[PDB]
């Protein structure tokens, strides 16, 4: 019933370091299965590149 | 609306251009949709209302 | 190396300078975000730097 999005607020940089980091903990806390998800496709894409 | 359809602040996506310089003359996202229905023409009035 | 740098398409306003420059293979068609723009593009002689 609820899905997350990416978001960036305007005027900050982007850190490398933490998006290393969400890559590796976004596989390990969400869901996006067969059966339902917690997520949109274009989270599950910046995942994946990160 | 060619401004705003190439201005991508999100995850890029797929984009083929035509042959023709005119605006709005390309197919986009991973289902190619052919944006060139948009441009005016007052003969037949394809890209408003009517 | 490779990559394509200068390109033909149809003509430009002053008829004598009909060149497009791509550095990269970067197209220079739509505007771009400074934050997030790079993240999955790559040519060939920074990968073969790499």
């Amino acid at each position: 019933q609820i899905i997350l999005d990416l978001k960036i607020d305007p005027g900050e940089r982007m850190d490398p370091a933490v998006r290393m980091v969400a890559g590796v903990v976004g596989h390990l806390l969400f869901t996006a299965g067969g059966r339902f998800t917690n997520l949109t496709q274009n989270m599950a894409r910046q995942l994946d590149i990160a | 609306l060619n401004d705003y359809l190439l201005y991508m602040y999100n995850t890029r996506v797929q984009v083929n251009y035509g042959p023709t310089g005119e605006p709005l003359d390309f197919q986009i996202g991973r289902n190619q949709y052919d944006c060139n229905v948009f441009r005016a023409d007052f003969a037949t009035g394809t890209g408003y209302n009517g | 190396w490779a990559t394509i740098d200068v390109e033909y398409r149809e003509p430009a306003p002053y008829v004598h300078a009909q060149r497009y420059i791509r550095y990269c293979g970067i197209d220079s068609r739509e505007l771009i975000n400074p934050t997030t723009y790079g993240i999955g593009m790559t040519y060939h002689c920074y990968n073969e730097m790499l």
